[PDB]
């Protein structure tokens, strides 16, 4: 099964180095390109770096320009983020996710359960914080960007991702519309121009969580403050 | 015993094929002349589109 | 003037080019060898010795071959035999010892001169003009016995040399290399096998190598 | 000038003729009868370009002595067209030293030959570019006449511009004859270790078409230049009237000889590839 | 004795049907569409040129979203092609490298494609591994496969070389239905819009009209007079056009049970090796041997124009659902899409 497993986070002193590492299992590691995003603690999602397939094309936060280098061995299926000169704003679980581009593909599909670091531009936002909700109603979910997310091809690059208590986040929605594999059709993504809808029909148990909307229309790519439903 | 088990096969498939009902050619040319003016409009390598409906500009 | 994801796209298409240029490159140094001749014509015994198309691989001195046998499809031959144009060479098996022989499908042909209707339309076939051939003539040692029972005037009637082996060898030999109606563009590698041989494949490596250098000399303009 | 314009004319006549017909088939080969070419047959359209673009150049040199050395067209047109000729005779000599060193790789890349034709061209381009640059600057030229010995005591950047091409096409030179003897020896023991075969004579052809080429590259060019070093230091150096003119003499019939490979090249490759003897045949 | 009495019989029914066609025969095609005005001349320019096979090129399809489409060479590489920014999407290196033939799915799931080794290959390309594998290899031919149209992600026709077509299960990887009737090579199949019909030609000179549910040939269409290469339905599945090596085209009728019109040209010497309907069907497109696409006037058999962009054979065309553009592959190892312009 496709698997992503994290290692080498834990305490380090303000200035120190650390080296991250992402095993990949049961999936062609070499095919996927791969990022990084940390989430700070009672915080939104953040993303880190890219590297595309090939390691050809290599992107960076501003925040951690400079700092952190990310590479990746394909023969061994493994992904790294070498950090150094680490500051107390580097605190944060720090996430490996692959991504596939090509025609009709499915970026940020799978996402590692992530490692724990504890140190010693398009505006995305969600401004209803906590939603208060009930099993079997309908609810909707709003985000908005700082600019158009629609593209000259016909593409939106918006994304949807659903973040359970204690579970890392999960794609739902990707490029506005398209429901992700595994997704319940329940889940219905709605949008235009800037402003997009998130329609849950039949709440259930298991839709409790932190909503993200994510934009990928260019680099950094840019989360939102995040939804969270309450029963 | 081939020849003469293939030969009752075949004359069997002769059957089904001749109790077949055909209408007149003229009927048949009437239809396929119907359907390509139906459609005309709508088939972009009769008619081709303005640059900006072409998707391969 | 591309989205992130498509300037991402476009770098997956770039690897895509790059693994189809190296697979090229390594095809292009691998020696194709399409294998033909009738049934029970020491064809099997020539795999050997190296339900659709069974393909063998074998390397030979730094040298990497890939040969053909297309002998188990009873389809139509003109259907497929265009997808083998651009093959190195053409191995053709004919057994020596079936020049007495009666074919068994027809009961009326002679077996050695269904060998030569095959030769002559492998030969000046379309797709095979600048393609050369490597004759290979099996069961020699069998051919010797039954020439001393069985002449060469029942496979030859027009036949006035003598019935010694090298005299009756020889003079099969240059009936198939006759059958060459284009004997500049394509050149017939002759060789004579048997059940014990072990330099047949020192002749194949000969016979490519002799082909592959020629194309060269075309490719320079010097020849 | 009387006998040296009169054999001038008829030398480049004859030139031009073969040279347009010639040229125009072979590049009439290379367009329209092949689809697909490989990294030789790229090298050989620039070599038939570059040497249609020194047929062109000649009506001009043609005209010139036909009206009994009186140039009229201008001296800004006289070192164009006078640039023109010795910029594609050394395009042809660069890109046949490539044709050696690529034959010579495959006897003993079809992407990798068209950057290398490109990058030629516009180096030979700036070279163009240069010597025009550098003889108008001066702008001490008589209106008068074109295609003349002129004594460069004042022009010593140009005069050793050219220097530097005579010991590059040396260099070139010697790459090519340490090229197809190498080939043709090559070729000459294969054919007697595969005496015993259906074919070996031709490799014994294919030897011997080696050396053609090396001949006809000989007789063309090394004439040319080995005068030239002379040529050049007559310019510089102080020396008699009555020797300038011999080397004026001697340099301009020679440049006649270095001209007729603008025909054997077409010519040399429609013989020896027996493809385009077919075609034609 | 039985024997000889019995092929009379046969010819006693082949005139019976001649006899049937030629009474319903009043009028021909030409003289119904002769009052109606010519297409003109039909001008299409390559909008894109598709490159990366290394060999030749010998089947393309277009998937149904008009965008996508799979071509098959022999140098044992499947490619799946973005015509609208010619982006490769996928590259599958093939088992046996002598593909004849391949088809993409209407869901766009799966690709398959075989050729000379009696296999036909379903390729599934959404795999959560991200890579394109092999799902299922359907044996059972006794000769190459010529070619393979899915009916839906489970069911899929090949025709064969061994004089068959079959229909196939995917799922269990068995032949549910085998149709026999043809005396020579199966080189095409075309599928009715409704998928409840197909015809196939062979190297016999005939095509047959196959039921996929009841598994028997309905209709025999001969008239060629060598083998059949390509056949393609109608737009509304009452006609389908036929290419043959006698580089004629012809246009049969399924409720008239005849043949309608025939599209060929002195000039025109060498066999085609495809054929395509516009979405409209007025519009035929055949690929022929002389490295040309000619295109013809359906109703009048008039020459529309010529797709004159290959340095060898067109081995296979096909034209887009929405009727956008075709693509034309070939043995130049070259894919090239058309489309005209006002
Ligand atoms: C001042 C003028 C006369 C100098 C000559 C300019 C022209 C004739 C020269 C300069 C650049 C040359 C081109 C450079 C590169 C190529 C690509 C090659 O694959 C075909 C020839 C071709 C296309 C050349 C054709 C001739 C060319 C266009």
């Amino acid at each position: 099964d496709v698997q992503l497993v994290e290692s080498g986070g834990g305490l380090v002193q303000p200035g120190g180095s650390r080296k991250l590492s992402c095993s990949a299992s049961g999936f062609a590691f070499s095919s996927f390109g791969m990022h990084w995003v940390r989430q700070a603690p009672e915080k939104g999602l953040e993303w880190v770096a890219y590297i595309s397939s090939g390691s050809g094309t290599i992107y960076y936060a501003d925040t951690v320009k400079g700092r952190f280098t990310i590479s990746r061995d394909d023969p061994k299926n493994t992904l790294f983020l070498q950090m150094t000169s680490l500051r107390s704003e580097d605190t944060a679980m720090y996430y490996c996710v692959r991504s596939i581009y090509y025609y009709g593909s499915s970026p940020f599909d799978f996402w590692g359960q992530g490692t724990t670091l504890t140190v010693s531009d398009i505006v995305m936002t969600q401004a209803t914080s906590s939603v208060p909700v009930t099993p079997g109603e309908s609810v909707s979910i709003s985000c908005r960007s700082s600019k158009s997310l629609l593209h000259s091809n016909g593409n939106t690059y918006l994304y949807w991702f659903l973040q359970r208590p204690g579970q890392s986040p999960q794609l739902l929605i990707y490029r506005m519309s398209n429901l992700a594999s595994g997704v319940p059709d329940r889940f219905s993504g709605s949008g235009s121009g800037t402003a997009f809808t998130l329609t849950i029909s039949r709440l259930e148990a298991e839709d409790v969580g932190v909503y993200y909307c994510m934009q990928h229309l260019e680099y950094p790519l840019t989360f939102g403050a995040g939804t969270k439903l309450e029963l | 015993t081939a020849s003469i088990a293939q030969a009752r096969k075949l004359v069997e498939q002769l059957k089904m094929e001749a109790n077949i009902d055909r209408i007149k050619v003229s009927k048949a040319a009437a239809d396929l002349m119907a359907y390509c003016e139906a459609h005309a409009k709508e088939d972009p390598l009769l008619t081709p589109v303005p640059a900006s409906e072409n998707p391969f500009r | 003037t591309l989205s992130a994801e498509d300037k991402a796209a476009v770098e997956r298409s770039k690897m895509i080019d790059r693994n189809l240029r190296e697979d090229g490159e390594k095809a292009a140094r691998e020696v194709k060898l399409l294998l033909l001749g009738a049934g029970e014509s020491g064809k099997n015994t020539i795999v050997k010795q190296m339900t659709g198309i069974v393909e063998t691989h074998f390397t030979f001195k730094d040298l990497h071959f890939k040969m053909f046998d297309v002998g188990a499809q009873r389809s139509e031959r003109k259907k497929w035999i265009h997808c083998f144009e651009g093959v190195t060479a053409i191995i053709f098996c004919v057994a020596l010892s079936d020049y007495d022989l009666v074919l068994a499908e027809d009961e009326e042909m002679n077996r050695m001169h269904a060998s030569m209707k095959l030769f002559d339309s492998i030969c000046n076939n379309k797709w095979f003009t600048d393609t050369s051939i490597i004759l290979f003539l099996n069961k020699k040692d069998l051919f010797e016995e039954k020439i001393k029972k069985s002449p060469l005037t029942i496979c030859y009637p027009e036949y006035a040399g003598s019935n010694t082996y090298e005299e009756a060898a020889a003079y099969i030999q240059c009936q198939f290399e006759d059958l060459n109606k284009r004997k500049d563009t394509k050149e017939i590698y002759t060789h004579f096998t048997c059940s014990t041989d072990t330099k047949n494949v020192q002749f194949v490596f000969d016979a490519v190598t002799d082909v592959i250098i020629k194309n060269n000399l075309k490719d320079c303009g010097l020849f | 000038e009387k006998l040296l314009s009169t054999v001038l004319t008829t030398s480049y006549s004859v030139i031009f003729i073969v040279g347009l017909v010639g040229n125009i088939i072979a590049l009439y080969v290379f367009l329209g009868i092949h689809r697909k070419r490989n990294s030789i047959q790229i090298y050989l359209l620039n070599v038939a370009i570059a040497d249609l673009l020194l047929i062109f150049c000649l009506p001009f040199r043609i005209m010139y002595h036909i009206n009994q050395n009186k140039w009229t067209l201008g001296v800004i047109l006289c070192k164009v067209v006078g640039t023109l000729f010795y910029m594609n005779m050394y395009i042809s000599i660069i890109l046949l030293g490539f044709i050696s060193l690529d034959r010579y790789i495959k006897i003993n890349t079809t992407k990798q030959s068209i950057y290398v034709c490109c990058i030629v061209w516009m180096l030979a381009l700036g070279g163009f570019l240069t010597m025009i640059i550098l003889t108008l600057k001066k702008g001490g030229h008589n209106s008068t006449m074109c295609f003349h010995y002129r004594d460069k005591h004042n022009a010593k950047g140009e005069a050793i511009f050219n220097f530097i091409l005579v010991v590059m096409f040396w260099l070139i030179f010697l790459l090519i004859i340490l090229s197809y003897i190498k080939i043709g020896k090559n070729l000459l023991r294969i054919s007697k270790r595969r005496s015993k075969f259906p074919n070996s004579g031709k490799y014994a052809t294919t030897a011997r078409n080696s050396f053609i080429v090396l001949i006809i590259f000989t007789i063309c060019f090394v004439p040319y230049h080995a005068f030239r070093f002379i040529y050049i230091s007559s310019q510089l150096n102080v020396s008699s009237c009555y020797w300038k003119e011999i080397v004026h003499k001697t340099n301009e019939i020679m440049l006649v000889l270095s001209s007729f490979n603008s025909c054997l090249d077409p010519v040399m490759y429609f013989l020896m590839s027996s493809n385009i003897r077919k075609i034609m045949c | 004795s039985e024997l000889d009495q019995l092929r009379q019989e046969a010819e006693q029914l082949k005139n019976q049907i001649r006899d049937a066609r030629k009474a319903c025969a009043d009028a021909t095609l030409s003289q119904i569409t002769n009052n109606i005005d010519p297409v003109g001349r039909i001008q299409m320019r390559t909008r894109r040129t598709l490159r990366g096979h290394l060999a030749k090129i010998y089947a393309m399809h277009w998937g149904t979203d008009s965008r996508l489409l799979v071509s098959a060479s022999q140098d044992g590489k499947l490619i799946i092609w973005d015509s609208y920014t010619t982006n490769k999407v996928h590259a599958i290196p093939l088992r046996s490298s002598w593909v004849m033939t391949c088809a993409y799915a209407p869901s766009g799931n799966y690709v398959a494609c075989g050729g000379l080794d009696n296999i036909c290959s379903i390729y599934n390309l959404k795999t959560r591994e991200g890579n394109v594998r092999v799902s299922r290899e359907l044996a059972g031919h006794t000769g190459y496969l010529s070619c393979c149209r899915f009916l839906d992600d489970n069911q899929i026709v090949t025709s064969s070389g061994d004089t068959t077509c079959a229909l196939w299960d995917i799922e269990t990887g068995q032949q549910t239905t085998t149709f026999t009737g043809h005396t020579g090579d199966v080189m095409s199949l075309s599928l009715a819009p409704d998928t409840r019909l197909f015809v196939s030609g062979a190297c016999d000179a005939s095509a047959k009209l196959w039921d996929v549910r009841e598994g028997m040939c309905r209709q025999t269409f001969t008239g060629h007079e060598s083998d059949i290469n390509a056949i393609c339905f109608f737009p509304n599945g009452n006609a389908f056009a036929t290419g043959s090596d006698d580089a004629t085209c012809r246009l049969f009728d399924l409720r008239a049970d005849q043949e309608l019109m025939t599209y060929s040209h002195d000039n025109i010497i060498c066999g085609i090796t495809s054929v395509s309907f516009s979405k409209s069907g007025r519009l035929l497109l055949a690929g022929y041997d002389d490295f040309n696409c000619n295109v013809w006037d359906a109703l009048k058999a008039d020459r529309a124009g010529v797709l004159a962009g290959h340095d060898n054979r067109v081995s296979c065309l096909g034209v887009t659902d929405d009727g956008m553009a075709v693509a034309t592959g070939s043995w130049d190892s070259f894919l090239k899409i058309w489309n005209g312009s006002s």
